[PDB]
RNA sequence: GUUAAUUCCGAUAACGAACGAGACUCUGGCAUGCUAACUAGUUACGCGACCCCGGUCGGCGUAACUUCUUAGAGGGACAAGUGGCGUUCAGCCACCCGAGAUUGAGCAAUAACAGGUCUGUGAUGCCCUUAGAUGUCCGGGGCUGCACGCGCGCUACACUGACUGGCUCAGCGUGUGCCUACCCUACGCCGGCAGGCGCGGGUAACCCGUUGAACCCCAUUCGUGAUGGGGAUCGGGGAUUGCAAUUAUUCCCCAUGAACGAGGAAUUCCCAGUAAGUGCGGGUCAUAAGCUUGCGUUGAUUAAGUCCCUGCCCUUUGUACACA
């Protein structure tokens, strides 16, 4: 068939977010609705289900490369730290939000903790990712 | 039977892209994904340029796999742009006749020198007493 | 399409350059038109290698100005592409032909200089460069502090320069420089 | 059996002469030898002011120290390695002999 | 560059000595000067106008 | 300014004066010939001397040299 | 005062105060026998056409 | 006459010379060729995972090799070939072949300033002090004080922009110390964050690290309103460093929401991977980048000229100047 690399990723993360909407058992934390996702961000996100979209993005990043822990997730979710009157720099994201994403993906079997540190992606998660890759391929065809 | 493996590098300012041609079907992919999804998408026809110039008949028998490291976005795009064309020219030089290789080389040269010859321009070193290479800080009289 | 080149969805051919003075210095026909106005570089090496640069690439390069926009060439490629779309959806002609006519109309045939100022007729390459600078300056002045986007402003400036209805800032500055040169000669 | 010689030096042609001499010694004493593996060199960079005091034009020195490190893997016992490395060493090259 | 402490003040001495070139390298440096192009003299040869042979062995 | 210096020109005149029979018109031949006969420390100076040797040999083939 | 085209046949030299005007010999492509000398701003190579608004003027040769 | 050059050709009461420039060293390219490699890999296989024979894997192991990795010897470019200009000499322009047909820095002559440095030195003359010390040690304050002006820089004045998500690429580098008490940090839990708690790796192509940096790309929210631009000022709280933060050391959260609508006279820097936008390393560092020094990404406008201004270098001319 196809893989996720033949699939356009921008609608693919939304499709896996819709898949998590269909599943609905990720056991979201209580402080999801009110928290700001980073020290360098300013506002809360405009979308009400940013947790599912970021878990979709976490799933496809762990599919592309495994063994990515909390520091690597803050590295991929870092950005500009607008210091106001001072020049901007790079700032990593929040640790606990990606920690809860990995706890949800360890709760329902999409990732697994690997030796020598980090999270790898399980063959069940690879199965679901290639199924939704075929879904987005059949949608765009 | 015999492996027609051709490994050809292509260089921008810092980005290096090594294309790999074999005997196979007409598929071209870079870092495990084809040319249709390489962001930014404004340089999609720039990636399609050797296919549009040479037709699908030349690329039908050649499969190209490219490993890329270094540079930026436009640097990697122009690196794979140069590398797949140089890899096809080296493949058609080694395994088929030199006349079609010379014709394809003429077609590439009459379009752009960047498709074959790499640009030797690299970043000039910053000097002391300036924010950049040639520019100096603002001299203050009085 | 291996033989004829298609600028996106636009044809290289059917582009009539009216002014024979601007025939060589407008590099748009049969050799210099490509798929995108983006390129590698090297055009600023020799003196008249700038004439061999295509005019859509020259507009793409001259659009990025004023600090915050320097070095966004993919972004101004997007601007020029949507501007060509708006030019087609308003006029109903070739956007390349509209831009060539805009260069021919907006390019000032004479200027005045210090040899008290005396008027002299300018070089055609300098005239092309002056037209590209003036229409870009008019488009940026129309887009600054305005609801109307940069693509719509650049399309309106090129269409007004191709029409010559004295509503464009480039046409106005061209007529002003031509009137000053007619006065001090 | 696998003994690793690490050759660190500041000068270039002297280090090349030392590693070539070790290659010729291994070839004369008939043992399996790997090629001289180059490491990426290190450029110790110091940027100070030329003026001892603070009053002058803004000039800056660039003190560079280039260091180089090659390595040679030998398939030989320890006495052969000691006998080879005891002979013909020059002060520019520091030798680190790892038994394992 | 050296110092000397006299009674009235302190004097500095700068001695710069250019070493001559040698093939051995004991009295000076081994590398010759970048401007000195050492051109050797050609040997005196006599061109033979008569073809002869030197057959031996 | 690609102007040859006196250390190039006088040494080239000495080479052509002593070894006129060996030198020729081809640059890549008489460059190696000048490398063999003369002790030249650097490749750039060797190329300058070889180029001025080729130019003086062109002057000799055209006419008499002062 | 009609508009006349003129092809550059020879550039003479740099003129102007700051050195910004090329002294240019132009042959008219309408009347091929008549030719004049004018100062021209901008980069000028041999063999291109200027669109002169009047042909009656002439620059002073220095 | 020519050159970036007192660089050469040629004349010649000059000849023979010397420093400088040039030459040289490093850096950047080009070598499908040589040497190399379990502290870089490549492509083939053997498996493993997933999708409908084929595709992906920085998931694992090994089979030749070095194209990508690194660093050594070499080579390559010289106005050499062509067409013109030129005393047909010195040299100049364009073109073919070609990775280059001016890449950048270091070094840098004679003579001087009464240029800066005694607050770099246990480099130092002379003068002052030397026990109620200008020596040395400790506590606190100051070097931050604010009617004012100047300078180097940062933030911006937005719609070519801001916010919120998703995609996605770097290279210079640095890292556990003689005294020295102070390293880079992976990963798992706690917390929204600043951070804290435990096992590990690394004296370095081994680990941080495939350094998942930003600009940019894609998709919503905004609608020309001092607005979701801009974040100055100020209140409340929570963490780290240190013996000690008050005159808030820094960082994080909420809130307060000023001028500024592209800037007068005047002035700075620059022409190719250059300016500019943009972020990342080193120094200062216990805590620490609005500076500086390097590096990387995106990447142009215009120019192949001139003495108009500012100045410099030769020749002639005049001088009542020679601290000129
Ligand atoms: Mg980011
Ligand atoms: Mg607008
Ligand atoms: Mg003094
Ligand atoms: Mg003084
Ligand atoms: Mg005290
Ligand atoms: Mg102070
Ligand atoms: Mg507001
Ligand atoms: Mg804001
Ligand atoms: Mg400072
Ligand atoms: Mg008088």
């Amino acid at each position: 068939g196809v893989t996720v690399k033949d699939v356009n990723q921008q609608e693919f993360v939304r499709a896996l977010a819709a898949f998590l909407k269909k599943s609905g058992k990720l056991k979201v934390p209580e402080w999801v609705d009110t928290v700001k996702l980073a020290k360098h961000k300013e506002l809360a996100p405009y979308d009400e289900n940013w947790f599912y979209t970021r878990a979709a993005s976490t799933a496809r990043h762990l599919y592309l490369r495994g063994g990515a822990g909390v520091g690597s997730m803050t590295k991929i979710y870092g950005g500009r730290q607008r210091n106001g009157v001072m020049p901007s720099h790079f700032s990593r994201g929040s640790k606990s939000v990606a920690r809860r994403v990995l706890q949800a993906l360890e709760g329902l079997k999409m990732v697994e903790k690997d030796q020598d540190g980090g999270r790898k992606l399980t063959p069940q998660g690879q199965r679901d990712l290639d199924r939704i890759a075929g879904q987005v391929a059949a949608a765009k065809k | 039977g015999p492996l027609q493996s051709v490994q050809v590098f292509g260089r921008k300012k810092t980005a290096t892209a090594v294309a790999h041609c074999k005997r196979g079907n007409g598929l071209i992919k870079v870092n495990g994904r084809p040319l249709e999804m390489i962001e930014p998408r404004t340089l999609q026809y720039k990636l399609l340029e050797p296919v549009l110039l040479l037709g699908k008949e030349r690329f039908a028998g050649v499969d190209i796999r490219v490993r890329v490291k270094g540079g930026g976005h436009v640097a990697q795009i122009y690196a794979i742009r140069q590398s797949i064309s140089k890899a096809l020219v080296a493949y058609y030089q080694k395994y088929v006749d030199e006349a079609s290789k010379k014709e394809i080389k003429d077609i590439l040269i009459q379009y752009d020198r960047t498709l074959l010859v790499a640009d030797p321009r690299r970043c000039e070193s910053k000097k002391f007493g300036g924010p950049g290479a040639r520019a100096r800080y603002q001299k203050s009289y009085r | 399409t291996p033989d004829i080149k298609l600028f996106g969805k636009w044809s290289t051919d059917d582009v009539q350059i009216n002014d024979i003075s601007l025939q060589d210095y407008i590099a748009v026909k049969e050799k210099y038109a490509k798929y995108l106005p983006h390129s590698a570089g090297r055009y600023a090496a020799k003196r008249f290698r700038k004439a061999q640069c295509p005019i859509v690439e020259r507009l793409t390069n001259s659009m990025m100005m004023h600090g915050r926009n320097n070095g966004k060439k993919l972004m101004t490629v997007r601007i020029v592409k949507h501007a060509f779309e708006i030019i087609h959806l308003l006029t109903g002609e070739n956007p390349l032909q509209v831009l060539v006519n805009a260069i021919i109309n907006s390019g000032p045939r004479e200027d005045s200089t210090r040899i008290r100022r005396q008027a002299v007729d300018v070089s055609p390459l300098r005239r092309v460069n002056q037209a590209i600078w003036l229409l870009c300056t008019g488009a940026r002045e129309a887009a600054f502090r305005n609801i109307k986007t940069i693509a719509e402003c650049l399309a309106d400036e090129l269409i007004n320069a191709a029409k010559g209805s004295s509503n464009s800032y480039a046409i106005k500055k061209k007529d002003e420089l031509e009137r000053v040169a007619k006065s001090n000669r | 059996h696998r003994i690793r010689i690490t050759l660190t030096s500041r000068n270039v042609k002297s280090l090349e002469k030392v590693c070539a001499d070790l290659i010729r010694g291994a070839k004369e004493k008939n043992l399996k030898v790997k090629g001289p593996v180059r490491m990426p060199t290190k450029t110790l960079r110091i940027t100070t002011r030329k003026t001892p005091c603070g009053e002058g034009s803004k000039t800056w020195d660039r003190f560079q120290m280039r260091i180089h490190k090659r390595l040679i893997d030998l398939h030989s016992p320890s006495e052969i390695v000691k006998q080879i490395t005891s002979i013909s060493i020059e002060p520019g090259v520091e030798v680190e002999v790892t038994i394992a | 560059v050296r110092h000397v402490l006299l009674r009235q003040g302190v004097l500095g001495i700068k001695v710069k000595i250019m070493l001559p070139w040698d093939p051995s390298g004991k009295i000076g440096p081994k590398k010759p000067l970048p401007d000195h192009v050492s051109i050797v003299e050609p040997k005196d040869e006599i061109l033979p106008t008569t073809p002869i042979s030197e057959q031996k062995g | 300014g690609r102007v040859r210096t006196k250390t190039v020109k006088k040494a080239a005149r000495v080479i052509i004066e002593k070894y006129y029979t060996r030198l020729g018109n081809d640059f890549h031949t008489n460059k190696r010939v000048c490398e063999e006969i003369a002790i030249i420390p650097s490749k750039k100076l060797r190329n300058k001397i070889a180029g001025y040797v080729t130019h003086l040999m062109k002057r000799i083939q055209r006419g008499p040299v002062r | 005062q009609p508009i006349k085209l003129a092809r550059v046949t020879k550039v003479l030299g740099r003129t102007g105060s700051q050195g910004q005007c090329t002294q240019v010999r132009v042959e008219f492509m309408d009347d091929t026998s008549r030719s004049i000398i004018r100062n021209v701003k901008g980069p000028v190579r041999e063999g291109d056409v200027l669109t002169l608004l009047e042909s009656e003027r002439e620059a002073r040769r220095l």
